[PDB]
């Protein structure tokens, strides 16, 4: 029913209608999150060397 | 004007950002050689275009986009394709290998490896920028790349871009073009981690776009190429008005304005109309009100739901072509006697409308026939959680038995992040759930 | 060759459904948590829709319509008629009934309490059935639960022989193409008791429920009056048919209240597609004008019938869908 | 994305050097290592399995592994002979005969080094190896014996990298000694632990599809190779042309393995054809679909009915209604749901390839995780205790320094393995 904030241009127009009223981690945190990941790749390709050593 | 950087994250995102960046060429008369001749201001300005493209002394537009794959199959297609001459090597970063349909193995493994070059030549065009707005981020959920690398990309630019926005255009996974039995993982891993740094993101189900291509253009078998050329108008629709003269979401933080009350909820579902073949012989253009009315339709939706069930916080009605406001709050007044639209009592009830007098353009020889209207609905409705409900049900199912675990536990990550991103779902859940019902 | 599964184990219509699909030698039962199904016998509480037509090279259906629980309940079929212009507060066939919270539209309730006293007229209401308001009030707020205040029909039809008192069970289905079928065949579900005008403390001859009643069997079997016999007799005692003076303000009723909620629950252009069996209950007063009590969103039917409409099901509502290698059903057209 | 190949023992050259004949046609590639073909689909990603020398010489990144020159020599005569790359043949004088305990710590441990001296001049070539595929028998001595120790030792020095192998069980039906059982069992308990995909190429499938559907009164090791070779080109298929989706070593891995040592895959074809008998009328794709599945066409003595399928991946070659495809294989996920496991969705994945094999108009190859495999391992299993719990022949390993503890723990985890598979087929 009301149409509002009717703005007009060249390139076309834009407006609002209603038809009714209502009723972060830091960059330490990341590297550590990266390399702790890393330390158990690290311990897990140690293992399998270990046991292949074995 | 305010700058705005396009990110595009794995398979999905360049393929489909080619689509997007291909269209926006035509739209705004821009040649493969980057030349526009209707920019009188030979080596920069400020108008609505710049806000996607930069400019040289030598009169080429370059888009303010970057694409980065940890496998350089696809974007080497990019550096050889027809719109090579766009873009310069600086802004096409590639690895050596995938990320393996692994989340794990794009986060924390091949991630940790190239995340400090990626965002190196991200701070080359944040540096040409004299007000920068954000980052538009394409990825899809499913891929290694796209799920792995993205969650670690938005972590990082949430700490040198904290005042910036980014908005996501996310690929929603579906069996009939699936590329993985695990994307189901990646698609809970990577939301879990992005969902605090992510303002708004538009979800697509291909399952959605494949049956449109399907029911729509007649294509027996849509491509990736049938499926992003679609994708592609709804994107130029979405972001228009970043790139035109206009007063309705003219930047970034409208859209979380607009569509984004609670911030969580922040995956507006998207409804395109119309969608005609170009090889239909005979066609009866479509009216205001009927194209209009077909955005209240589930089967012209981004994602298969049903907002009938469900309750709106709001939206947003963006037409392109022949469209005055007497016609189209007309439709809408017709509209709502005949469909159930119910907004949450905290909202009031109205739609945000957006006129652009230029009618949507087509790819010359696509599979999209020229139409004198059209328009893009983007709703925030808590319908939409019924996607998450099929993705963390079928989540449960693998995990239960802990199938394929051992691949992402043996990339570094921990068998407790599974749980912990399955228990933010299992919140998120719960927060539409709240609103909805 | 079909598939199928059951996630309702308790529903005595649809254990005959699976029995009877299982018989033609096309249709195959699933495990439960099984998604490749062409059917879904779903459970009653929390059946999730959302995940029902996302399997590819799978036509899903299901024995449920999302949404239609606003007509099967109480609380929500007073607020549907109330601010549904298709119904209005104008609607003659519905006894006015107001929501009522535990401690909403409590003052609006007095506001016509007043008018029955102040006008000297039948002044009895049900959530209990009594004639005092406060004895009311008290009553729902010591339960817990939302509660329904509802105008008592003081003058209800009374079979004879026996002074006594009953409500119509119409059994109506509603296919995947929103055609409104209703069952030839009903039943009266009578009070084998007289009723009493004057003290309502005694709810045996009130509420004409299956259960309570079992001077159970004294008149017909298992105080279920079929359609022929209450045929017979409004012909020997008033003059006139079931059809006339009955059937057609049943049929009105049934075909007002899917009309009215079709535009929100129709499955015509949906990824998945449903229908439904109801439970119309019906009052009928002794100047033989019917009234609608509530509606079943999960009926049971009477042993006598179950073959036939069970039967009728799977011939309109499945095989319509899924086809194999005069009707008991009448159209309620729109 | 480079792979390596290697080749150990009689079988494994044999069934090696005809899986390089076989796409080296479908590439076009000639014996003299020139390229005569006609569509680029050839050569998009011909790098895979060839290296590139100038003059545009197109060269197989094959190794030759054997302890005995006898089979090494047929192949070097052989019609792709000449192809190989001559420093690539590292053989012996010795050989194993047949036993495992001297592929894998006498005879052999004399000759490995010289091997990973080979692996590694290929591997320093690739631009980025993605892994190693293995053809062997798991029945003799130095491919079965030699082909564990190589791999234990590839793991050793590419531990990211994806271990990949064609492994031949042993069957009384096709037999050469009594002690496969044994030489089989040693190895399985190797494969279970250093590969991350094991193709279960039994023999006692291949003679019974011989004998029964192809008719073949008396089969021979040409025979079962037709087949072998034909299942080779098969599965390899996506990882040697471009298409819809492009597989490596490693993305078959994460997909196909719900856990790490469950991964024994069964290998299935259709259609099943004779050495020279061609067919003229080529198969509708119900058909194709339909015979993929069927236990005759499975390259592995396993009933699926038998078990449930985990994973399963499809490729369809030829020209045809790809949308037909996909109906078929939806059909038969939809009549037989029962047969694949509800705890992980959408598990049968299918791929299409328009270039044909020789000689038919249109093929489909099978790859299936079932857990009907087991059925494998326990025939195997029960051929081991037979002799075991008399020691039987066990003087031919203990005589190379073997003792009895090491069969009762290669017996123990085969069993064990059996009876994972058989956890997930109750699930
Ligand atoms: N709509 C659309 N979806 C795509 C496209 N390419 C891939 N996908 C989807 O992306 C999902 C898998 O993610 P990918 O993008 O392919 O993989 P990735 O991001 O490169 O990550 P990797 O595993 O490292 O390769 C699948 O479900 C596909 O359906 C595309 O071009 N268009
Ligand atoms: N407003 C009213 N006026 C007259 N009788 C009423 C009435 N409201 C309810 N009744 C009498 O109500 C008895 C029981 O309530 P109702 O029939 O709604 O059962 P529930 O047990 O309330 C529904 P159902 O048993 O069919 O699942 C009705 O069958 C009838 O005997
Ligand atoms: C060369 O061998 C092949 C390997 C693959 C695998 C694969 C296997 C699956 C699956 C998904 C995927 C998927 O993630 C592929 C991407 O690329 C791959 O390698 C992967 O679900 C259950 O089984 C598929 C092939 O065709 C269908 C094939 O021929
Ligand atoms: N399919 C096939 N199997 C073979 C072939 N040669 C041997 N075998 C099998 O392998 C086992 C013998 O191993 P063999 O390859 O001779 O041992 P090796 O040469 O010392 O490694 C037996 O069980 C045979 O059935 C062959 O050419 N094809
Ligand atoms: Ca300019
Ligand atoms: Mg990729
Ligand atoms: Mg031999």
């Amino acid at each position: 029913m009301e149409v509002i904030e009717l703005n007009k241009c060249t390139s076309g127009q834009s407006f609002e209608v209603i038809l009714k009223p209502p009723s972060d981690p830091s960059l330490e945190e990341i590297q550590k999150k990266l390399e702790a990941a890393e330390e158990r790749r690290k311990y897990q390709e140690a293992e399998l060397l270990k046991h292949l050593a074995e | 004007m305010r700058e705005c950087i396009s990110i595009h994250v794995g398979q999905a995102g360049v393929q489909i950002g080619n689509a997007c960046w291909e269209l926006y060429c035509l739209e705004h008369g821009i040649q493969p050689d980057g030349q526009m001749p209707s920019d009188k201001t030979i080596g920069g300005g400020d108008d609505s275009f710049n806000t996607f493209f930069s400019e040289t002394g030598a009169g080429k537009h370059v888009p303010r986009a970057v694409f980065v794959d940890l496998e350089p199959t696809v974007i080497d297609e990019v550096r050889t394709g027809t719109y090579r001459q766009l873009f310069h090597p600086e802004q096409l970063i590639t690895g050596k290998e995938d990320a393996a349909n692994n989340y794990a193995r794009g986060h924390y493994t091949i991630g940790k490896e190239i995340i400090d070059l990626v965002l190196d030549r991200i701070r080359k065009l944040a540096d040409q920028c004299t007000g920068l707005q954000g980052f538009l981020v394409f990825h899809s959920f499913g891929g290694g790349t796209g799920s792995g690398f993205t969650s670690l990309l938005m972590e990082r630019l949430s700490v040198d871009y904290g005042k910036k926005s980014k908005l996501e255009f996310s690929i929603y996974p579906a069996p009939q073009v699936s590329t993985a039995v695990v994307e189901p993982y990646n698609s809970i891993l990577t939301t879990h981690t992005t969902l605090e740094h992510s303002d708004c993101a538009f979800m697509v189900d291909n399952e959605a776009i494949y049956d449109i291509c399907r029911r729509n253009l007649d294509i027996e078998r849509p491509t990736y190429t049938n499926l992003n050329r679609l994708i592609s108008q709804i994107v130029s629709s979405i972001t228009a008005s970043l790139r035109f003269d206009g007063a309705l979401n003219v930047d970034l933080t409208e859209f979380q304005t607009n569509l984004v009350p609670y911030p969580r909820i922040h995956f507006p579902l998207a409804t395109y109309a119309p969608v005609i073949s170009a090889e239909k012989a005979y066609h009866e253009q479509l009216s205001v009100a009927e194209i209009t009315n077909a955005c209240f339709e589930p089967a012209n939706q981004m994602v298969k739901c049903d907002p009938r069930h469900g309750k709106y916080m709001a939206c947003c009605l963006l037409y392109r072509g022949d469209v005055v406001p007497k016609d189209v709050n007309a439709a809408i007044a017709t509209i709502k006697t005949k469909r159930s639209i119910q907004f949450v009592d905290w909202c009031p009830t109205g739609f945000k409308v957006g006129i652009n007098y230029q009618p949507p353009t087509v790819v010359p020889g696509g599979d999209l026939a020229k139409v004198q209207r059209a328009v893009c609905m983007l709703s925030n409705t808590t319908a939409i959680a019924e996607a998450w409900a099929r993705l963390d049900h079928k989540f449960d199912l693998m995990y239960a038995k802990r199938a394929f675990v051992h691949w992402y536990v043996g990339e570094g990550m921990e068998e407790g992040e599974f749980s912990e991103a399955r228990e933010d779902m299992a919140a998120l859940e719960k927060d539409y759930e709240e609103v909805g019902v | 060759m079909y598939t199928f599964v059951v996630r309702d184990e308790n529903s005595s219509v649809y254990a005959e459904v699976s029995r009877l699909l299982l018989a033609t030698g096309q249709w195959k039962r699933l495990r439960k948590d099984n998604p490749r199904f062409n059917l879904m016998l779903g459970e009653r509480n929390r059946l999730p829709f959302g995940r029902l037509g996302h399997e590819p090279g799978l036509v899903q259906l299901v024995n449920y319509y999302r949404g239609a629980d606003k007509l099967c309940r109480k609380a929500s079929l007073v607020k549907l008629i109330k601010t549904s212009p298709e119904l209005s507060e104008s609607c003659t066939w519905f006894p006015e009934s107001y929501v009522i919270y535990p401690t909403d539209e409590r003052e609006v309730f007095l506001a016509a309490y007043n008018r029955r006293r102040e006008g000297r007229e039948g002044n009895v209401w049900i959530a209990l059935i009594s004639s005092e308001a406060s004895e009311l009030l008290d009553f729902i707020d010591e339960q817990g639960q939302v509660h329904v205040i509802q105008k008592y029909l003081e003058k209800p039809l009374l079979l004879e022989p026996g002074h006594r008192k009953f409500d119509i069970r119409s059994w109506v289905l509603v296919d995947h193409l929103y055609n409104i079928y209703l069952y030839r065949e009903g039943v009266l579900r009578t009070s084998s008791e007289p009723y009493n005008s004057a003290n309502f403390q005694d709810k045996t001859c009130h509420l004409t429920n299956h259960c309570i009643q079992k001077n159970y069997g004294r008149y017909e079997e298992g105080n279920e009056m079929f359609f022929e016999e209450f045929n017979q007799y409004l012909m020997d005692a008033l003059n006139t048919t079931l059809e006339n003076s009955i059937l057609l303000q049943i049929k009105h009723i049934i075909r007002s209240c899917l009309m009215c909620i079709e535009p929100a629950i129709s499955t015509k252009h949906l990824h998945y597609q449903s229908f439904q069996l109801f439970g119309f209950d019906f009052m009928v007063d002794e100047e033989l004008k019917v009234w609608l009590i509530e509606v079943n969103g999960a009926p049971a039917c009477a042993q006598k019938l179950y073959a036939e409409l069970c039967q009728g099901i799977v011939d309109v509502a499945i095989s319509s869908v899924f086809p194999l290698a005069t009707s008991i059903f009448i159209k309620l057209h729109h | 994305r480079e792979i390596v190949h290697i080749q150990a023992g009689q079988c494994g050259n044999q069934i090696g050097a005809k899986f390089w004949e076989v796409i080296s046609d479908e590439h076009g590639i000639d014996p003299t290592g020139s390229y005569h073909g006609d569509s680029d689909l050839q050569l998009e990603r011909i790098n895979v399995y060839y290296n590139e020398a100038t003059g545009n010489k197109y060269v197989p990144r094959a190794i030759l592994v054997d302890l005995e020159p006898g089979t090494m020599d047929s192949v070097r005569s052989g019609p792709f002979g000449q192809i190989f790359r001559p420093d690539n043949f590292v053989f012996g004088q010795s050989g194993a005969g047949n036993n495992w305990a001297k592929g894998h710590y006498t005879e052999g441990a004399e000759l490995v080094d010289s091997v990973l001296d080979v692996v590694r001049k290929e591997s320093e070539s690739c631009d980025c190896l993605q892994g190693f595929q293995l053809t062997h028998s798991l029945g003799g001595g130095t491919g079965s014996g030699m082909g564990t120790l190589l791999i234990s030792k590839i793991r050793e020095e590419y531990p990211d990298r994806i271990m990949n192998t064609f492994s031949v069980m042993p069957s009384p039906k096709v037999s050469d000694t009594v002690v496969e059982p044994y030489n089989a069992t040693l190895s399985v308990h190797q494969l279970v632990e250093n590969t991350d995909e094991t193709y279960c190429i039994d023999n006692e499938a291949l003679y019974d599809i011989c004998f029964r559907t192809l008719k073949l009164t008396t089969p021979t090791y040409g025979d079962l190779n037709h087949l072998v070779s034909a299942t080779m080109s098969g599965v390899t298929t996506c990882l040697r042309f471009p298409g819809q989706l492009n597989a490596d070593l490693r993305k078959l891995a994460v997909n196909m393995v719900p856990f790490p040592r469950l991964h024994f895959f069964m290998p299935g074809f259709a259609p099943l054809t004779s050495r020279g008998s061609q067919q003229y009328r080529a198969l509708t794709v119900p058909e194709l679909t339909q015979q993929m599945f069927d236990s005759k066409n499975m390259m592995a003595a396993c009933d699926p009915r038998h078990g449930r399928y985990l994973t399963v991946a499809a490729i369809f070659r030829g020209r045809m209604s790809m949308k037909e495809v996909d109906e078929q294989m939806l059909n038969v996920q939809n009549k037989n749901s029962s047969y694949f496991v509800e705890w992980i969705p959408n598990n049968v994945k299918t791929a299409v390839c328009d270039i044909p094999p020789r000689g038919l108009k249109m093929s489909a190859t099978f790859i299936g995780n079932s857990t009907a495999i087991q059925e494998l391992f326990k025939r195997i299993s029960e051929q081991f205790t037979a002799m075991f719990r008399r020691k039987a022949f066990l003087h031919w390993y203990t005589g190379e320094g073997m003792d009895e503890m090491e069969f009762t723990e290669a017996e123990s985890n085969m069993n064990d393995l059996v009876s994972e598979y058989q956890q997930y087929q109750d699930a």
